[PDB]
């Protein structure tokens, strides 16, 4: 029933730009603060950013803070990160995903989408 | 003795639904601005039939509920909601609201087993207690309650309202403000919420407050009757601005 | 930043075999830590919470345990369908952090 599916990938130049999103279902989105995660090819799990329920606070993994911007649409159920100033090292699968977490979130449950890459080359 | 018992959610409108008084201060014939923690107008409320999800608690919580059988009885709140941390336990039996604050072991499926008397299946355990408060029953046509629960400072503030309702599946439209009910210096972090219902050998809506600015109006009486949401949209701004519904 | 590390970086071991996979913080933690098991294609699923509270569906085989800055995820008997990357993340503190990842392979 729960769903998250990313868009909005595909092949950039360095220096560039490229807006990804995550289309919710299934489950209450806008009560929920969400995670973005990417995942280089051969490499592990990286936290790239948080944002609240309400859209209001946000957080940055230091590697991208000042040039990802996180945000959502609780209308449209959708999540969405903005990059700029994309680096070859920013090659990763991106995914959205609902972590759970007993102290800043008040997730009960963990959603993962299936992901989708980002190329800079 | 614990016993062990996904759909998606719907959605209801909360057209003006979810106001309380701010504070205890005495006002009439006035309109007051303040800035705190409720309830956007017209927002979409998860709809659940009494279905018992662990929810997030976030900044603060509305709760309804349309009953005529006095299913819904308490609440759970806190945080791990294991023996690990302190946690909230808040219920309503025949004559006394019993709230106790321990590290609850909770049930993976807790509730009141009704048979006239009922036998408690919420925990195994109730370890290292540091706050107990016994009052009069908080619950006690359908029934309409409805309840906001903040979090601020250490202090757990319950506001709460009672009315006859005539519908059959919905909130009702108009305005009718909560009132303070209880307010307990526990100190504790609330992250996530369960509600505790009773089953023998009625439904509950769910939303979630914003630090918005409202407009309130007090009538001759000192009772609101009437409210504006600054951020609803550009007239409620208007509205606001001149101080003026 | 609290930085997470594991060891070993893989193992090896066959079907029946106890395996175990240890994963530190730089700072104490408490008890906020997630394990996730990866397979190759896939999205990370969470086993445990909290350090040790099992999700729902996992099998009782998976356990875990520790606080601060030690916490140990076992295998009591491993079986040919946990054959995955595991990873440990904490969630104390923002930004939250994944561990480098322990590599299960089949013996
Ligand atoms: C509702 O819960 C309260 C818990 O305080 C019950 O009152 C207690 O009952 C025990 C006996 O089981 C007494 O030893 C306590 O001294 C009572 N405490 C207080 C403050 O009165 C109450 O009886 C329960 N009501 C029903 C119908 O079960
Ligand atoms: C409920 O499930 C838990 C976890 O498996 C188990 O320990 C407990 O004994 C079960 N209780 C009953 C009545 O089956
Ligand atoms: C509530 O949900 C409806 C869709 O059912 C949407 O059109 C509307 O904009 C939402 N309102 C708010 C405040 O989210
Ligand atoms: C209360 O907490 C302490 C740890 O600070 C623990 O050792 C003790 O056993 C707890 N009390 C009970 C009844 O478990
Ligand atoms: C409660 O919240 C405060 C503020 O974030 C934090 O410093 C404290 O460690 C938390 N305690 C527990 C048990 O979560
Ligand atoms: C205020 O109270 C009086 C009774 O003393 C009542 O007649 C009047 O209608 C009330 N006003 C409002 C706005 O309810």
């Amino acid at each position: 029933e729960v769903q998250l599916v990313e868009s909005g990938g595909g092949v950039v130049q360095p220096g560039g730009s490229l807006r990804l999103s995550c289309a919710a279902s299934g489950f209450t989105f806008n009560s929920y603060g969400m995670h973005w995660v990417r995942q280089a090819p051969g490499k592990g799990l990286e936290w790239v950013a948080f944002i609240r329920y309400d859209g209001g606070n946000k957080y940055y993994a230091d590697s991208v803070k000042g040039r990802f911007t996180i945000s959502r649409d609780n209308s449209k159920n959708t999540l969405y990160l903005q990059m700029k100033s994309l680096r070859a090292e920013d090659t990763a699968v991106y995914y959205c995903a609902n972590l759970k977490d007993s102290r800043y979130s008040g997730s009960y449950y963990d959603y993962w989408g299936q992901g989708t890459l980002v190329t800079v080359s | 003795q614990c016993v062990n018992l996904q759909l998606p959610p719907a959605y209801t409108n909360s057209f003006t639904r979810g106001v309380y008084y701010p504070d205890k201060v005495f006002r009439s014939s006035v309109l007051h601005s303040t800035q705190d923690l409720f309830l956007p107008f017209f927002s979409n409320v998860t709809w659940f039939h009494a279905d018992n999800p662990v929810l997030p608690f976030n900044d603060g919580v509305y709760f309804a509920s349309i009953e005529k059988s006095n299913i819904i009885r308490g609440w759970i709140f806190g945080t791990t909601l294991d023996s690990k941390t302190q946690s909230l336990l808040i219920v309503n039996n025949a004559t006394n609201v019993v709230i106790k604050v321990c590290e609850f072991q909770f049930c993976n499926d807790p509730f009141l087993d009704v048979y006239m008397k009922s036998e408690f299946r919420v925990y195994s355990s109730a370890n290292n207690c540091t706050f107990e408060y016994v009052s009069q029953p908080f619950l006690m046509f359908k029934n309409l309650r409805e309840f906001v629960f903040k979090n601020i400072d250490g202090y757990f503030k319950i506001y709460s309202k009672h009315t006859p309702i005539n519908l059959v599946r919905d909130l009702p439209q108009g305005f009718s403000a909560l009132e303070p009910l209880v307010d307990l210096p526990i100190g504790i972090n609330i992250t996530r919420f369960q509600t505790l219902l009773a089953l023998h050998r009625a439904a509950y809506y769910v939303g979630y407050l914003q630090p918005r600015t409202f407009l309130l109006k007090y009538n001759e009486n000192g009772t609101i009757t009437d409210a504006v949401d600054c951020a609803l949209d550009p007239l409620s701004e208007t509205k606001c601005t001149l101080k003026s519904f | 930043v609290i930085w997470m590390t594991q060891s070993p970086s893989s193992l090896s071991a066959s079907v029946g075999d106890r395996v175990t996979i240890t994963c530190q913080a730089s700072q104490d933690i408490r008890f906020y830590l997630n394990w996730y098991q990866q397979k190759p294609g896939k999205a990370p699923k969470l086993l445990i919470s909290d350090a040790s509270n099992m999700e729902t569906g996992v099998p009782s085989r998976f356990s875990g345990s520790g606080s601060g800055t030690d916490f140990t995820f076992t295998i009591s008997s491993l079986q040919p369908e946990d054959i995955a990357t595991y990873y440990c993340q904490q969630y104390d503190n923002l930004p939250f952090t994944f561990g480098p990842g322990t590599k299960v392979d089949f013996k």
